[PDB]
């Protein structure tokens, strides 16, 4: 064999080279179905949805019949008619990188919708009792009397009028007719700075944020409960956090001019977490729609007790009819969740005055108490997720439900609950701390909905669709493959035959109609591109479970196979460590016969995270393609660790992490390099972003027999500076894994780096407030110290994220003249 | 997560 | 001409290489002069002094003969018997790396020493009425109640009993014998923190300290005045700043683990100062030696009125006497010094009660006013120098002093003016402010003692001696070149002849015992190192005018010139401009003939400094002649700007910085290539720290197609982001000079630097409060979104300054491998 | 002062 060089080209014409592919270049989503309720008219629903180049409410007309020779393509109608701190740190918690409107509420009995474009709160109204229109709708402005910008509005399920949002971490309610306002929550001052006012009402902490996606701290009660005069008790359940005693970090200002610091709170590994708890506000109201008045209640006995030993609120909300507000909760080390019903009875009013305070306590019965629904634990982790169905109350002695849970099998899946709300035998009265069982109940019946060596789908908006009129129960899963996400379906009250409904090769991701006679799927596959079609659903008269499909209409037709993109190949191997590890390779372009090629591994195969499956790697992951075509071989592998494949797999490298990775990458590369010939290993580059840049600094550490070249971006370089939320969850608190933390830290063996120079690329964003810089600071300052060399390149505009298009195309641009200088070209194998 | 945000 | 191209070594090799060549690797100073009066005994002087491994007072004894036949090394005694933030700043700003005693303080009439070592204030007595010390004394430690570090101790001369330091920005006083402690100022809180609190006593602000080499904010009066009771006065006058105006900057913290930023106030060009005063802290001692009370006292009118238009107070003092207490002051464009007297009479009590404070001013007399005893004007700077001093008062209407000043031709020179004391025409009675002019005394006389082509040294404790007995004034200077610092006397009664006391061939930096009678010099040549020698003053009995010098004795031998070291040679061109700019020339050695070699131009050729003298540079620039051992050739240039030149040549970057540097660098470079062909133009490499990696970047914005390489270390990236007391006294304020900063500000311009990568390197302590990161972090910033390439490296430990040894050989690693790989080696030239 | 402090 004879090693093939990739041509020499210089920066300009490089960025000449990207410029050029880029020079050609996101989906509907948030779908609903609105019944249209025509005897007379052509369509049965409308659906409503957010497109994108901005990005807006749209609807289109779902028609009762069609013709069947032709694709009906369902036409755009747009509904509506033509950067601040609290949003842009919000937009790299959620993670989303593209302008406008992300999301939207909308009230049923009304047509109301109500949502946040830019700095204003607006809503529209169509679909309701007063009509549908043919034109784009004016969106009316929500006023305010409030000066910074307003967060996280949502509209009262019970009357559509009032809206509740927050302004300068407080709760507020403007009714969108009255245009009353009202400051609900009097807990943080706005003026008085962050060091000495930690305090906020109705908001997720950054942790919460960060690493349970849980974007908001207080959720309406659905139902209003009468007055006798004739007015109405409307109820918003809060979070109130204290962060007084978590840790500040400083941060750099963005502004690099003011050369100052942002001081925000993180909770460090091993740390304290804020002082959370629940809280109640009861609004009165005449029946003229103005406030009476505003009780602000709060627990009867301290967080600490009620709910021991709970150190997050995963997340919350509230039973159909109001009765009862609901809560799911983990413990800190995140092994034990709860799921705990909470009567609005356990709140009393907030006073000052002491033999008040003494006087309300004892109104509130003993037999009022936090009814805990569920439990459950394992030796590995809860991973929660957003699916749970609480079925209307039958028997008010029960409470029927649906929940998934990973626990039982080590593979997650749906199981109906029917839980008996006991008298609890812990009588406050009687002055003491519950047992450790006095507020558990007991458990009627608990039948497994779905079973099996697969998975169901709950995180990052996959749930279920629950059927309460057939009885059925619509869930996405990992059944058929692990690299196909499919919609299935299945009675949940004689479980049985699972009927897959999306078609096989693709990977879907549906939205079933709230009616359940209608779904969406954002489909593709390795070689086309995502189509967007709707399809409908049949009962035959002789059998409900039996659910048939037939494409209806298509949303969104794909571009089709993009040119000059040959996509990879999905391979897999037997592993030494007895799992089928799933692989993806980019064989260089116009392959030459006797000819070995220099190889570029990219990687993340970190917690929560596939990258090996059947989808369209063309948008996101375009230039490993163009990589390829210059002439690297370019390997991608899910280790241990990688999402989509059980719980037991993912927990292989729990107290563990950076030390079982690089064992898969380098078996999967040597289990090609056997079969491909043209894999010359003997030049091996490795690059990711995160937990990449992590394994990327492992990989040169570990094996700089394997990979010649590393480049890190935004590394862990030190668990000791991550966060509680995470690092916890996957290795412990510091002293219950002294070990496996200095193990997993590279920053602590810096010595271990190669003495060779052009083989270490650290990238960072200079204002990551997620990932610290100081991991690269400090990781430097020992490389320093241990006389190790390394290349820096800082992207002084960014953080946890590339958003400004000018330090994207500076990435590219240098990570791809770094791997021709140092791997792929004749003058790199030269240098050596 | 541990997961950067570049959208090419 | 056939290229050369040095050996190539991998990075281990080079750190062996340069461990190797660091194998075998400080001088003594603060000498002080004290006769034995010992009319029987054979020593006429013991000397002490400050000498190194820790850095202690040593002694030696000075014989009233010699045997002029052999030479006397003088042997060296031990006087003694054997880091917080504050002293970590002061340190940086005071440019001392060397553990020790950093300097002492002495009172004639006792023999008390008092010196700060470590934490501790110490004290020991020798060479007063209390006999001479055969033996190591026992340091005695001053005792405290006070929680944190005593910075700046200082005896009081009136009384040795008594001291007073600095603690947490206030002036405490402590008696060394009567243990008696006091706070004299309660002007900042120590629990108080930063942007709250921002008032201190006794103190020089940051810019003081960086820019105008002024440490020490409260000055003692000499004398005590006697109360009627058997009792005294001690006096002690002070700066008090208030920096609450100035702006806040957040600078790293050196605890990378905690990943926070400590604040401190810089006065960016353009923004406030901090906003001063005078004050007067009157001390009531009884008899016995107690404390009866302390006044604290402010000036009887603000300063803004009393001192107008003065911003900066760049020296200050008292008069032998003590009658007056004196100070130097600048306007705030730095181009009008002022020489101003401030009787005691001026302060009056600070009284809160506004009954007793309006009869408490107006007792002090309109007749008592500041008396400007001397202001001058410049169209260029006023450069700040240690040099005033004041004679006995002959006539009580008059002061005779004498100052220097390069205002009168373009040159620093002595003047001994003789100023009136007039009483002025302002009468505040009356009820307005001073006229203009109504604070300036007439000038009786103004003689000037020297005059020529050539410059009087005043600053880094080059002053001047003065005999009064002979009316005589021994002063440092470059009369006989500027390449050579001479000790030169003169009488300042009649004027005229200029004797030269050290010998050509050396520069020399010297102390002159305080009786005139003996001077020692610290003198080397580029070959020789450096040696400290004491020579006897001597006149002849004829004429005392006249003065000569013996070898009295060593006191440190030199090493002997280094082995394996190749001085360079001092060159000069008569250069465009018409100034004879200098240089110095490294060949490489062993010059192989019919070849050309890569020429690395070493470069600060900013304000306040000269390169290029006849001095050795084989300690502080060893590496330069290591770079010349590999096959280098080294250039340095001191080009227009540099000091020790005149003035006008020092002023020729004024508004200008940047912009007139390069093109003697340039054309010196040329000039040298003409002569010695051996220099390849193809591959020219440049660098510098700070001023010196400002003109590195400007060499590569301007000049591509000179410098192959460019490394850049701390560089001035942009001038908006530095201090006012630089800034603004050579570019001045920004709203008056907006081009020749843009032109200026490389961090402006760069869109003007090489699409080319391998070309600029930028090193940057991390910590560097002085030049701060965000200069190197901004342009970065730029040179992303201007899409051009960087190489980048930082030093986590390092601020400006390199002071972990490992962080300064991973440096010097980093360069020698950096211009191998880029510049030196052949597969650098291939590269391209 | 733009003047670094380096002694090797």
């Amino acid at each position: 064999l004879e090693p093939f060089y990739v041509e020499r080209y210089s920066w300009s014409q490089l960025k000449k080279l990207l410029a050029d592919t880029r020079k050609y270049h996101k989906a509907p989503h948030d779908f609903m179905f609105v019944k249209r309720n025509d005897p007379d008219g052509p369509h049965s629903d409308r659906i409503y949805y957010l497109a994108m180049r901005e990005n807006t409410l749209f609807y289109s007309e779902i028609p009762k019949t069609i013709n069947r020779a032709a694709v009906l393509m369902l036409s755009w109608k747009p509904l509506l008619d033509l950067y601040s701190r609290e949003e842009e740190l919000l937009r790299e918690r959620k993670r989303i990188g593209t302008v406008g409107i992300a999301s939207y509420d909308y009230h049923q009995g009304s047509g109301t919708f109500l949502f946040q474009a830019g700095s204003g709160i607006y809503h529209v109204k169509d679909g309701g009792p007063q009509g549908f229109t043919q034109q784009p709708l004016r969106p009316n402005l929500v006023e305010t009397s409030c000066p910074n910008i307003r967060m996280d509005p949502k509209l009262c399920p019970a009357d559509p009028d009032w809206i509740a949002f927050i302004h300068s971490n407080d709760i507020w309610i403007s009714n969108i007719v009255t245009r009353e306002e009202r400051r609900l929550t009097y807990v943080h001052n706005e003026l008085a700075n962050m060091e000495e006012d930690a305090r906020s009402a109705g908001v997720a902490t950054f942790v919460l944020q960060e690493e349970f996606d849980r974007y908001s701290g207080y959720w309406w009660c659905p139902k209003a409960e009468t007055t006798p005069s004739g007015g109405k008790i409307l109820r918003i359940l809060y979070e109130e956090n204290d962060e007084s005693e978590v840790e500040i970090i400083h941060v750099t200002s963005p502004m690099l001019e003011t050369r100052r610091a942002d001081s925000f709170r993180y909770p460090k590994t091993g740390t304290a977490n804020p002082k959370v708890t629940f809280k109640m506000s009861e609004i009165m109201i005449d029946a003229e729609g103005r406030i009476i008045d505003v009780i602000d209640k709060e627990l009867i006995q301290p967080f600490e007790i009620l709910f021991e030993g709970v150190e997050y609120i995963a997340r919350a909300g509230w039973t159909p009819e109001g009765k009862y507000a609901w809560s799911i909760l983990l413990d800190r080390s995140q092994t034990r969740l709860q799921i705990v019903l909470i009567s609005p009875e356990l709140f009393i009013p907030v006073e000052d005055d002491v033999m008040e305070r003494q006087r309300l306590i004892e109104s509130v019965p003993d037999s009022v108490t936090p009814l805990i629904i569920y439990e459950e634990t394992t030796d590995i982790w809860i991973n929660i997720h957003d699916i749970f169905h609480v079925f209307p109350q039958s028997h008010e002695e029960e409470i029927e439900f649906i929940f998934a849970s990973e626990c039982k099998t080590g593979f997650r899946h749906l199981y109906k609950i029917t839980s008996i709300l006991k008298e609890s035998k812990y009588k406050r009265s009687s002055g003491g701390l519950p047992a450790p069982s006095d507020f558990k109940c007991p458990i009627k019946e608990e039948i497994a909905i779905t079973s099996g060596e697969w998975e169901v789908l709950g995180r990052h908006g996959s749930n279920i669709q629950v059927d309460e009129v057939r009885r059925l129960v619509y869930f996405e899963g990992t059944k058929d493959s692990p690299l196909e996400h499919h919609l299935y379906v299945v009675s949940y009250v004689n479980p049985g035959e699972v009927t897959r409904l999306t078609d096989r090769g693709y990977s879907h991701s549906c939205c079933i109609s709230q009616h359940c006679d209608f779904f969406i799927s954002k489909y593709s596959n390795q070689k086309n591109p995502h189509c967007v079609s709707l399809y409908k659903l049949s009962s035959p008269e002789d059998d409900p479970t039996c659910k048939t499909k037939e494409f209806w209409a298509t949303i969104l037709d794909s571009a089709g196979p993009l040119p000059d993109y040959t996509p990879p190949e999905i391979f897999s191997f037997e592993s030494t460590t007895g799992f089928t590890l799933y692989g993806m390779l980019y064989k260089p372009h116009d392959l030459q016969p006797g000819k070995k090629y220099p190889t570029v591994l990219f990687i993340y195969g970190g917690p929560q995270v596939q990258l090996v499956n059947n989808r369209f790697k063309g948008v996101k992951y375009f230039r490993l393609n163009t990589l390829a075509s210059l002439g690297y071989v370019v390997v991608v592998i899910d280790n241990r660790g990688s999402c989509h494949r059980g719980l037991k797999f993912e927990g292989a490298f729990k107290y563990k992490m950076g030390q079982i990775e690089i064992d898969d990458q380098v078996e999967g590369l040597q289990y090609l390099a056997s079969r491909y010939d043209f894999i010359d290993l003997d030049r091996v580059g490795i690059h990711g972003w995160s937990y990449g840049g992590y394994l990327s600094l492992m990989a040169l550490m570990q094996r700089s027999d394997i990979f010649r070249v590393a480049i890190a971006g935004a590394p862990v370089t030190l668990w000791i500076f991550y966060d509680t939320g995470y690092t916890e969850r996957y290795m412990g608190h510091p002293d219950q894994n002294e070990q496996g933390y200095y193990l997993g830290s590279v920053a602590m063996q810096a010595e271990k780096f190669p003495s060779e120079p052009n083989r270490l690329l650290l990238l960072h964003g200079f204002l990551d407030e997620n990932v610290h810089f100081a991991h690269t600071s400090i990781l430097l300052s020992f490389l320093v110290r241990a006389g190790k060399p390394y290349d820096l390149q800082i992207y002084p505009q960014e953080r946890h994220s590339i958003r400004v298009p000018e330090s994207g195309e500076h990435y590219e641009l240098h990570l791809l003249h770094y791997l021709q200088e140092n791997l792929g070209s004749r003058i790199a194998a030269l240098k050596v | 997560s541990l997961r950067f945000l570049y959208e090419g």
